[PDB]
RNA sequence: UAGCUAGUAGGUGGGGUAACGGCUCACCUAGGCGACGAUCCCUAGCUGGUCUGAGAGGAUGACCAGCCACACUGGAACUGA
RNA sequence: CCCGCAGAAGAAGCACCGGCUAACUCCGUGCCAGCAGCCGCGGUAAUACGGAGGGUGCAAGCGUUAAUCGGAAUUACUGGGCGUAAAGCGCACGCAGGCGGUUUGUUAAGUCAGAUGUGAAAUCCCCGGGCUCAACCUGGGAACUGCAUCUGAUACUGGCAA
């Protein structure tokens, strides 16, 4: 179950003397299938080099969030730079629709029957990111008790 | 000015907690208090108290969980400008349950949880989780 | 911004201009050849299109493109036309139906006939 | 005059009438009062085919109501009780 | 009785031919705001006596003149 | 309507074997399946996610032989039926006579199953069902007509039918030349080798 | 487009209509409408619904059904429930 | 609709294959001829022009044009913005309008509740039934998220009083 796929691989330019020298980026995501997730990005002069070079930083980089069976507990907006995402429960049918690219995340994390989308800009380095805060800042929906109860 | 209270309360709180502050003051009023109770009532702050007779203070007792505080979200939802009243069964459910809305109703200051069990609706105060 | 503001003045829909008044909506219409030109286009590219000005059936004097490769159109023929610019005639907004009232088909073609109205050579 | 008459919303070939109340003056399958009844020519041996409210129909009748040579044949054949 | 409004009266100057207002709230259908949307109603009143600014009970009736379908009950209240 | 053309050249680009020629021979070679469903065949298609979402059902289609129109239809149908959406489709697609009559093993391969039922050569709860895509259900009947029956294909489709896995929701006869569809197949039963959730995914955007 | 309005707004009486009614008339009052948009200009048959959209919305009003209006153009009445 | 008869016999085409986007080679051409939804292809190895072979997608249709909504959170009520990107009137005063601290009483218009009537049928949707299937036809529900009358409730808003 160690689950994992890239995002999004792009080229990027450096510009001196001699010219341009480009590289690339890789954004990936790794998930266990039951919470715990991460991402992580790595850049290099080479395109393999840089696709590991990232799958590893997200092996660390890795966060866990408390899922409700195959789906979250309540609705979850989340929102970095210029991306502000939203996702939303489903009383699942078949669910997992939603702006792959977060679809991503969204499945390696373990959710199995959500519906998303991303508002703002789809910049995969700040969706991915967006929505792993979005799942983050969600809380226990009985620590909530934690919280109350009391 | 100060044309809206009720937004000074939800935000003096909101405030006053990001800033790990424990204790909380603002000028009182019926209203201000029956929803201190919920507040109260449902667990999201320690207790109340009003201080005074001639000029009544509302004083608030803030509640904090591990680091973070009880009050993860605070917000108005009706409002002088634009006022919001839902029927029974179109009284909204916060944080698909967890958390909740303060809610006025012919019978009082109260939660979804409770004018749906009352069975009426009202003016949906604000939301609270 | 506000509740009164929006009440006030409500939001409104821009609406649209088209990019093509081939005048009401219309799939596409007959016209009579102007004049037969061939100018050159735009920055990047060098070329001599040929084109044509066409007075429509419903007035409008409009100039559109000829596609393919030959063609006999002259002044006073015949000819249908249809939506679509050709960027690199800036002002030409119009394509010419192949094919149709006067218009020839593109001789020999044998890719992507239907376009260019070529009917199927004998098998 | 009012009159209850079948009305015709079947499909080329395959009628099947809509019995209504309404004003005799009106388009066949036009303006009605209520509907009444329907009946499936074609219905078959099947089940049913004539499904007919007798209850309002003869209350109507009475009301002042008439009935179509084709509808009150529908009558005299559903019998009425059994 | 068969239905009846108040409202303000905002014009007694004339023979019979008192008209009233009628403020009410409503939510906008598009923006949830409640604002006022006022109705004014050409009334009857015989023997002219409702007087401007009084608050009135009202009736709709017949119509009596063009204009007037209205008829009033009884007054509520003057000198404002 | 139907594809009618070289029907191995579908398997060979869709990688896998899809039973077209399902009569004799097994495990294709004889052939040449894989390394070049046309001139640059051999190349690898390091193809994008929109490449396998479309290529799952496309094989899926390629399978029962169905078009466009009729597929897109069973997904809009599917969707509609209550519970998962990816099942339902299965469901629908095996629920077609000319797949039971081939599962059955009244014939080789699904098109000459198929050729079988277009022939008025075949029989719900008695009467003749020409119509390749007649919806079968629980305790349904299908049996050969008399009138041409054990005739030469259906002699040798009957028999390797048994070469087959064999089903389990119906049950044959090949005496009578009769089958009853018992129950409308689980998911369980049938596939491993085709992923709905893609042709989901494609039929969802 | 910021003002509009003399049967105009109301009253009294006669007339009138199948009927209430400035519907009409005579006389009296000076009223009536309007920035919650009158007047003026432009466009338009309205609806059930239709297409789209997760929704809220947007767009639309063939085919079917309901209402209205028109019948070569303007005007009129006669017959008749 | 049923039965016999003859012979696979009478019955496949259209768009695409540079990226977005499923599908690549050769030959011609050489900023020409031409392509182009958008980016942009064409000056001697063009998967982007034209032909070919191959392939992908559709299929009695296939493409092109036109047209509405969608994606477009790009009029943002749901659901957006205004220091440097479009966007705070040069400044003030203030009528209308909007909004308005706090307490009690009353009012009950807003708001809330219930009841009742109404919201034509068709349509849409759910479960069925009928045409070999299907489209289609059809029984019955559900839904018409609305409106109106009456009776209630009085926290909040509006009125009134102090
Ligand atoms: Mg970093
Ligand atoms: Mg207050
Ligand atoms: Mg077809
Ligand atoms: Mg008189
Ligand atoms: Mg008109
Ligand atoms: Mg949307
Ligand atoms: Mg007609
Ligand atoms: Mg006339
Ligand atoms: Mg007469
Ligand atoms: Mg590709
Ligand atoms: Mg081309
Ligand atoms: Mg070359
Ligand atoms: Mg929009
Ligand atoms: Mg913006
Ligand atoms: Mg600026
Ligand atoms: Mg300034
Ligand atoms: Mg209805
Ligand atoms: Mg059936
Ligand atoms: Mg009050």
């Amino acid at each position: 179950e160690l689950q994992e796929k890239l995002i999004a691989v792009n080229r990027v330019s450096k510009t001196v003397k001699g010219g341009r020298i480009f590289s690339f980026t890789a954004l990936t995501v790794v998930g266990d299938g039951n919470g715990r997730v991460g991402f992580g990005y790595g850049k290099a002069r080479e395109v393999p080099a840089a696709i590991q070079k990232a799958m590893e930083k997200a092996r660390r980089n890795m966060i866990n969030v408390a899922l409700n069976n195959g789906t979250l507990q309540h609705p979850v907006k989340g929102v970095h730079t210029g991306s502000r995402v939203f996702m939303q429960p489903a009383s699942e049918g078949t669910g997992i629709i939603a702006g792959g690219a977060m679809r991503a995340v969204l499945e390696v994390a373990g959710v199995h029957n959500v519906l998303a989308k991303a508002y703002g800009s789809t910049n995969p380095i700040n969706v991915v990111r967006a929505t792993i805060d979005g799942l983050e800042n969600m809380n226990s929906p009985e620590m909530v008790a934690a919280k109350r109860g009391k | 000015s100060m044309q809206d209270p009720i937004a000074d309360m939800l935000t003096r709180i909101r405030n006053g907690q990001a800033a790990n502050k424990a204790a909380v003051t603002m000028p009182s009023s019926k209203l201000k208090v029956a929803i201190a109770n919920v507040l109260k009532e449902e667990g999201f702050i320690e207790d109340f108290k009003v201080e005074g007779d001639t000029k009544p203070e509302l004083e608030l007792t803030l509640k904090y969980f591990q680091g973070k505080a009880v009050v993860e979200s605070i917000q108005r939802v009706s409002r002088p400008g634009l006022r919001i009243y839902k029927r029974k069964d179109e009284l909204p459910k916060v944080m698909a349950g967890l958390g909740i809305a303060v809610v006025s109703t012919s019978k009082g200051v109260m939660t979804d949880r409770a004018a749906r069990q009352a069975g009426l609706g009202g003016e949906i105060i604000c939301y609270v989780a | 911004a506000t509740v009164n503001q929006l009440v006030r003045k409500p939001r409104a829909r821009k609406v649209a201009k088209s990019n093509v008044p081939a005048l009401e909506a219309c799939p596409q219409k007959r016209g009579v050849c102007t004049r037969v030109y061939t100018t050159t286009p735009k920055k990047p590219n060098s070329a001599l299109r040929k084109v044509c000005r066409v007075r429509l059936t419903n007035g409008f004097e409009v100039t559109s493109y000829i596609g393919g490769e030959g063609h006999n159109l002259q002044e006073h023929s015949v000819i249908l036309i249809r939506g679509g610019r050709v960027k690199d005639l800036p002002g030409v907004r119009y394509h010419t139906v192949r094919g149709a009232l006067d218009c020839s088909g593109v001789k020999d073609r044998k890719q992507a006939r239907s376009k260019y109205g070529v009917k199927r050579p004998k098998a | 005059m009012v009159t209850i008459r079948l009305a015709r919303h079947g499909a080329k070939k395959r009628p099947f009438y809509q019995v209504v109340v309404a004003d005799s003056r009106n388009a066949r399958n036009g303006r009605f009062i209520e509907r009444v009844g329907f009946f499936n020519p074609i219905a078959s041996e099947k089940e049913e085919g004539t499904r007919l409210d007798l209850d309002r129909i003869a209350h109507w009748v009475g009301q002042g109501a008439t009935i179509s040579d084709r509808v009150a044949a529908l009558i005299k054949e559903v019998n009425k009780a059994a | 009785k068969i239905r009846t409004l108040q409202g303000r009266v905002v014009s007694d100057k004339m023979e019979k031919s008192i008209v009233v207002a009628i403020e009410r709230f409503v939510k906008h259908p598009i923006y949830g705001k409640f604002i006022k949307r006022t109705t004014k109603l050409h009334v009857h009143d015989e023997n002219n006596e409702c007087g401007i600014g009084d608050v009135v009970e009202i009736r709709e009736c017949r119509p009596l003149s063009k204009t007037k379908s209205w008829t009033l009950v009884r007054v509520v209240e003057k000198a404002v | 309507a139907r594809y009618l053309g070289p029907k191995l050249k579908l398997s060979r680009r869709e990688g896998t074997d899809l039973f077209l020629k399902s009569g004799v021979r097994a495990i294709d070679t004889k052939c040449k399946i894989e390394q070049a469903p046309g001139q640059h065949g051999a190349r690898k298609p390091r193809l994008s996610d929109y490449g396998v979402q479309l290529r799952e059902k496309q094989k899926v289609r390629r399978i029962y032989g169905v078009l466009e129109r009729q597929f897109r239809n069973y997904y809009k149908e599917a969707a509609r039926l209550k519970g998962n959406t990816g099942e339902n489709l299965l469901a629908l697609l095996e629920g077609r006579l000319d797949n039971v009559v081939y599962r059955m093993g009244f014939g080789a391969t699904r098109a000459e199953a198929r050729q079988l039922v277009s022939h008025k050569a075949i029989m719900v709860n008695g009467r003749v069902v020409n119509i390749a895509s007649y919806q079968v259900s629980p305790n349904d009947v299908v049996s050969i007509r008399e009138k041409a029956k054990k005739q030469s294909r259906v002699k040798a489709a009957l028999e390797l039918a048994e070469q087959r896995e064999k089903p389990t929701w119906l049950e044959v006869d090949a005496g009578k030349m009769e089958g009853t569809f018992k129950r409308k197949p689980e998911r369980s039963d049938l596939s491993a080798d085709i992923n709905e959730h893609l042709i989901v995914e494609l039929y969802s955007k």
